[PDB]
DNA sequence: TTTTTTTTTTTTTTTTTTTTTTTTT
DNA sequence: AAAAAAAAAAAAAAAAAAAAAAAAA
């Protein structure tokens, strides 16, 4: 859906191809920069499937990108500080292949603490073996596979949503005093939540 | 004077050439100011006085007084600028006839050019024109000596040949020597030749200016004989220069298209961004405030709320102690290393970054490899310079400054060994390729770390809930245990702080008084460089009794004991606190404050039960300069928290 | 005959992959 | 005892600096 959206895998991407690389221009004395997956997601999204499987040598780069939004390269006779303003949608399998509900999120996955720290949202999708949910899922899947082109009545076409997203991204909302007080109270309550235990501290 | 067929050819003619020459001379003489009568008078005076051999000329005034010359300028920069140099030389001689002995030449630099472009907007249309751009210097070579006025030496008849002025476009080829009429090889004659400094830099688009789906572009520039060393890598610079193209650049080589490389002949450089006098009065003026200690302790990382004790420790680390080596066989470091161990989300990295920002010769590195410079030394060919250099470890780079180490508990084995060596012996020993050397790194290490398991548990002593061996922790003078404990009042206050910061830094809108940061660093410089307190007034009786009591108490329980190095650290912190006040003699209150800080750290390093044991046993020491309100508020908060826990269980 | 552009060669370094080794359950 | 992560080996590719030879006029 999203333009400037780049999808990758766990171990299928190396460091250079995932962040950046440098080659020398074949026609002059200057050097050109091969843009890695992170860069192509600039002002977009990077979808890292099987994140937990990614090598540490690459996870350090992803952590750097999340930290300062930028990639610093000193290679092949050229230095550069390039911009990577990308959001990261990661998909990580729980350690052991199944999510264990009797542990904190820190233990259920093999992500380093710095990586998890700067993830704004963690969504846990446990496969509760409920019959109603299974019936609904089966109905939807079979309806999809029976009626391929139809059966999808989306109120807004993907092109319309793309245009609306591109227009709305330009807005820079303010924070009024009332909203500031509401944020303060909500944060107070959310911290009080952590006073049973939660999947991870707040 | 719009007339003719070609602008460059128009200036080429002798007539308009001399017309422009004399008009520019008259402009230099006559253009005075709105009120600064004859700015160029004092300009030339100062330049000659310091022997600067340069003249920065604003474009606005030149266009105002002589619009024709300003219009001609960008179209054919080479000829107009050469004429301006010729004019300014004789103008200077008229003002300073003797100065003719100095450089026999004057360069004219032009600034505030009206139209400013970006490296991505450069096109063939801009060839051979004065253009103003902005960018980050991404690489810069040494000050290479380039031939200026060569005198080749004929081999056959050993006759030196006349000066063949070197051109930036083509290499000079000598003819046949006038004497023996030989077209032989010839060789430079360095003793009789004269050169000019030649630096080559690369300027790339500022990342903050690049668009979303685009990559920064870069252009090569040449600085010549006076702009050299005016830039360093990482500088944001406005560069005005000639988009020169015709030197040798044409891909006539096979498997190549008729492309042309481009380099900007630099003509003016402006960096967009501390040895003063009479500021000693300023520093001394508030030095006698009698409460400056609180001011400075509150003037550290003003963007961080609370954590006052950590700020005090960082202030003491900044001002440092007094290194002393009795005889030459007992090396005692004057530094105050600090370790901030705490659960995440408590602004430890913020403190480290503030110290990076506020302290000169301060470098930042991380336990991970995400830092520009590593902790360990090595030797290699630098990737950008391609030159074989000894990359000294980060600690060495901060030889007399501050090394900030984030993720202190995620280092490598070799990184741990290197930090141990630096902290222990204050030097690094390298034997990597053939360099058997020992270079000293007298750095103050300020480290940040998280407890094992991501949460600090007071039921366990400090040394066991941190992924650091005892020898490493034993070399830190202050241990700050930052704990994130749920507290509604503090939570609300911090929420207000950060949300207000977010409000105030929106793009559209872009109990003492803390000192301004610039004055704070001036004070730090003066204190750290001039005042060297001596502890001739320390009460040995009090310190000895305190140490003996602490030994007895710590050994009375199964707790980490107090050792001599703790007394050493207390001495260093007392000297640092005296340095803050520039007393030049440690006073009883300085010693008491140092004892307070050292005991606070040592107590907080203990387990939960021993924490209260030593708090009650030494509450007198730990309460120095701690007014009644603070203790009463702490006790009330403890009681109300106990009530809350009883309520919600 | 004399220049010039290429040809090599001779070092050195750098990067990817694979393999080998070390640490943990 | 066996798997996961790290380190080292090793082989292939690139830069490049300089000396010598073949082709051109
Ligand atoms: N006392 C504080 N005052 C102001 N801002 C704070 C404070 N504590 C935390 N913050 C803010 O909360 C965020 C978290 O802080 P920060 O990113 O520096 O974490 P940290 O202590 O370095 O954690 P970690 O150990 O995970 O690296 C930042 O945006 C920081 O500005
Ligand atoms: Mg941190
Ligand atoms: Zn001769």
């Amino acid at each position: 859906f999203s333009p400037r959206a780049v999808y990758t895998s766990g171990k299928a991407s190396s460091a250079a191809g995932l962040t950046a690389a440098v080659v020398r221009d074949e026609e002059s004395h200057e050097f050109v920069i091969e843009a890695g997956a992170l860069m192509l997601a600039d002002n977009g999204v990077c979808c890292i499937d099987e994140f937990d499987k990614m090598d540490v040598r690459d996870q350090v780069a992803i952590h750097e990108a999340m930290e300062q939004q930028t990639i610093s390269i000193t290679k092949a006779g050229v230095k550069a500080t390039l911009n990577a303003r990308t959001s990261i949608l990661a998909a990580a399998n729980p350690i052991s292949g199944h999510y264990d509900r009797s542990k904190s999120l820190k233990q259920n996955i093999n992500l380093s603490a710095p990586i998890m720290s700067r993830f704004d949202l963690f969504f846990i999708l446990v496969d509760e073996c409920n019959e109603v949910t299974d019936y609904a899922i089966a109905r939807r899947i079979v309806d999809l596979h029976s009626r391929i082109e139809e059966s999808i009545d989306r109120v807004y076409s993907l092109d319309d949503i793309r245009r609306y997203l591109l227009f709305a991204r330009q807005f820079k909302p303010k924070i009024s005093k009332e909203s500031e007080d509401f944020i303060v109270e909500q944060y107070k309550h959310l911290r009080q939540r952590d006073g049973t235990k939660s999947s991870w501290r707040i | 004077d719009l007339k003719g067929h070609s602008v460059r050819e128009w200036v080429s003619m002798a007539g308009p050439r001399l017309e422009i020459h004399h008009r520019f001379k008259n402009f230099l003489r006559t253009h005075v100011d709105s009120h600064g009568h004859n700015v160029f008078k004092e300009r030339i005076s100062d330049m000659c006085k310091e022997n600067r051999e340069s003249l920065v000329v604003n474009y606005e005034d030149l266009a105002a007084r002589e619009h024709v010359l300003a219009y001609f300028l960008p179209e054919a920069p080479a000829e107009l600028l050469q004429i301006f140099d010729e004019a300014a030389l004789e103008v200077v001689l008229a003002m300073y006839p003797k100065y003719d002995r100095i450089t026999n030449h004057i360069h004219v630099r032009i600034s505030h050019l009206p139209l400013v472009e970006e490296l991505r907007s450069l096109r063939q249309l801009h060839l051979n024109q004065l253009i103003r751009t902005s960018g980050v210097v991404t690489s810069c070579t040494g000050v290479l000596p380039q031939l200026s006025m060569v005198k080749y030496n004929c081999n056959k008849c050993n006759f030196v040949l006349g000066p063949f002025c070197q051109s930036q476009n083509q290499e000079v080829k000598p003819g046949s020597c006038p004497e023996c009429q030989s077209a032989g090889p010839f060789e430079v004659n360095m003793e009789e030749t004269i050169y000019q400094n030649y630096q080559r830099i690369r300027i790339q688009e500022s990342p903050g200016k690049v668009a979303a789906g685009r990559l920064p572009r870069s252009k090569d520039a040449i600085l010549l004989a006076d702009l050299v060393d005016s830039c360093k890598p990482g500088d944001e610079i406005e560069l005005t220069g000639i988009y020169h193209n015709n030197y040798d650049g044409s891909l006539n080589t096979a498997n190549g298209f008729p492309v042309f490389a481009t380099v900007i002949l630099a003509n003016h450089v402006a960096k967009k961004d501390e040895l003063t006098d009479e500021d000693v009065k300023m520093i001394t003026s508030l030095s006698k405030d009698q409460q400056i200690g609180e001011k400075i302790f509150a003037s550290i990382a003003p963007s961080i709320y609370g954590h006052e004790d950590i700020k005090r420790g960082l202030a003491l680390a900044l001002f440092g102690g007094e290194p002393k080596n009795p005889g030459g066989k007992h090396k005692v470091r004057g530094d105050i290393n600090v370790l901030l161990c705490g659960d995440p989300g408590t602004a430890k990295s913020q403190f480290l970054k503030y110290i990076e920002k506020v302290s000169s010769r301060a470098i930042f590195t991380t336990g991970q490899g995400a830092s520009a410079v590593g902790l360990t030394a090595y030797v290699q060919r630098h990737p950008v310079s391609r030159e074989w250099t000894l990359e000294a470890g980060a600690l060495v780079l901060a030889d007399r400054g501050v090394c900030l180490i984030d993720e202190f508990d995620k280092m490598n084995d070799q990184d741990r060994t290197s930090i141990h060596e630096a902290m222990e012996q204050q030097s690094i020993s390298i034997s990597k390729a053939g360099i058997v050397t020992s270079l000293q790194a007298r750095c103050t290490v300020i480290a940040a770390a998280n407890p094992i398991g991501g949460r600090y548990d007071p039921s366990l002593t400090f040394s066991e809930n941190v992924d650091l061996t005892e020898p490493i922790i034993s070399r830190f003078d202050i241990l700050c245990v930052v704990r994130d404990t749920v507290d509604p009042v503090q939570d609300e206050m911090l929420a207000r702080f950060v949300v207000g910061s977010h409000v105030r830094h929106h793009p559209s809108n872009k109990g003492v008084e803390p000192l301004p940061q610039e004055v704070l660093k001036k004070y730090i410089i003066y204190a750290k460089e001039r005042v060297h307190p001596k502890l001739n007034q320390m009460d040995q009786d009090k310190v000895a009794k305190m140490y003996s009591d602490l030994r007895k108490e710590s050994m009375a329980t199964g707790s980490i004991p107090i050792t001599v190095r703790h007394i050493e650290s207390m001495i260093r912190m007392a000297e640092a606190h005296a340095r803050i006040h520039l007393r030049d003699y440690v006073i009883e209150d300085d010693v008491n404050m140092a004892i307070r800080v050292m005991l606070e750290s040592f107590i907080d390093t203990q387990k939960f039960s021993v924490m209260r044991s030593m708090r009650k046993t030494f509450a007198r020491y730990l309460s120095f300069r701690r007014d009644n309100n603070e203790l009463l508020l702490f006790i009330l908060k403890q009681l109300v928290a106990e009530q809350v826990t009883y309520q919600r269980n």
